[PDB]
């Protein structure tokens, strides 16, 4: 249950490709307020 | 309100990220730790 944050802010200029990098996990906020383990894609922000 | 054992009271210029707390070596074992209030990182011989 407990909802592992782990957001993060990039600076984007490309078409339809992504950059790479190296090492284990951060959460930026950690905390445990209890959903389910299944699905993790970036949400939406619009006008 | 805590790890006793045994040690020097030895500054270590390790450089944490904010999230982390404990140090490990090859074998699993404890070296480098952050205080709980004071953000120090020491380390045990």
């Amino acid at each position: 249950g407990y909802f592992k944050i782990y957001s993060k802010h990039t600076p984007i200029n490309l078409v339809r490709d992504l950059p790479q990098g190296f090492s284990a996990l951060e959460p930026l906020v950690d905390l445990p307020i209890g959903i389910n383990i299944t699905r993790f894609q970036t949400l939406l922000a619009l006008h | 309100n805590g790890l006793t054992g045994t040690g020097v009271l030895t500054e270590s210029n390790k450089k944490f990220l904010p999230f982390q707390q404990f140090g490990r070596d090859i074998a699993d074992t404890t070296d480098a730790v952050r205080d709980p209030q004071t953000l120090e990182i020491l380390d045990i011989t």
